[PDB]
């Protein structure tokens, strides 16, 4: 799988408490977490299923 | 909000949080139709809850409203963050009270040293999470400018201040954003940024008020 999806969730030096997705390779499925709002990484997703397609691998 | 104390009941009635389906964001009341935060708050479609306290129980002194327009500073940079402010249009006029009324735009900008009152729902944790039910408060100081760029080289602009503790332990955090900074009676910053929350040498930043008082009333009186 593309290698963003190994790397922790990124909440970004933003205050905001917005709920996305992140892929958590150890768990082998996509959970929430708080993005602060902006300069968001790349495991970061607004939907589960958008998540499980780009990280779920193969 | 890291290291502060709960406020007393609807002491901040000027505080407001923002709500798309959970409270996502704080903001301030400036008149019984205009609320405004920060732009990196925005959303299609934002629910203004006023008059609250513990924002996950029905209390008795609620006004939920909904946003009618939601305009962001035009210079806006979602990268730097410079000119991170936004105003919200009430879809209806809140009736102001005891617990829910306005605080007023600075009338200049606030020296460096200058305490002030910052507020919101945001996490109370530096490490880990814990979102609070009851509003909280935190007195701190807005920060020599000096000061603020020696803890974030390169990144502050004249649009922004530093409020807080070099020494870190308090400050604002993720569900703060878009909150008030409140210093003698007037609005003079609005919770944005900062690496970490209460970190050692790294303040919070937040959106210098009185670089916006024009923009503001033009923008309310043409809207
Ligand atoms: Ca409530």
């Amino acid at each position: 799988r593309p290698d963003f999806c190994l790397e922790p969730p990124y909440t970004g030096p933003c205050k905001a408490r917005i709920i996305r997705y992140f892929y958590n390779a150890k768990a082998g499925l996509c959970q929430t977490f708080v993005y602060g709002g902006c300069r968001a990484k790349r495991n970061n997703f607004k939907s589960a299923e958008d998540c499980m397609r780009t990280c779920g691998g193969a | 909000i890291v290291g502060g104390y709960t406020c007393q009941e609807n002491s901040v009635p000027y505080q407001v949080s923002l709500n798309s389906g959970y409270h996502f964001c704080g903001g301030s009341l400036i008149n019984d139709q205009w609320v405004v935060s920060a732009a990196h708050c925005y959303k299609s479609r934002i629910q203004v809850r006023l008059g609250e306290h513990n924002i996950n129980v029905l209390e008795g002194n609620e006004q939920f409203v909904n946003a009618a327009k939601i305009i962001k500073h035009p210079n806006f940079d979602r990268k730097t963050l410079n000119n991170d402010i936004m105003l919200i249009k009430l879809s209806s006029p809140v009736k102001l009270n005891a617990r829910v009324a306005t605080v007023a735009l600075p009338s200049s900008c606030a020296p460096a040293g200058t305490q002030c009152l910052i507020s919101g729902w945001g996490n109370t944790l530096s490490s880990g999470v814990n979102e609070p039910d009851l509003l909280q408060c935190l007195d701190a100081p807005l920060l020599p400018q000096a000061d603020c760029e020696a803890s974030y080289p390169g990144k502050i602009t004249d649009n922004m201040v530093c409020v807080g503790f070099l020494e870190g332990g308090k400050d604002s955090c993720q569900g703060d954003s878009g909150g008030p900074v409140v210093c003698n009676g007037e609005l003079q910053g609005i919770v944005s940024w900062g690496y970490g929350c209460a970190l050692p040498d790294n303040p919070g930043v937040y959106t210098k008020v009185c670089n916006y008082v024009d923009w503001i009333q033009d923008t309310i009186a043409a809207n």
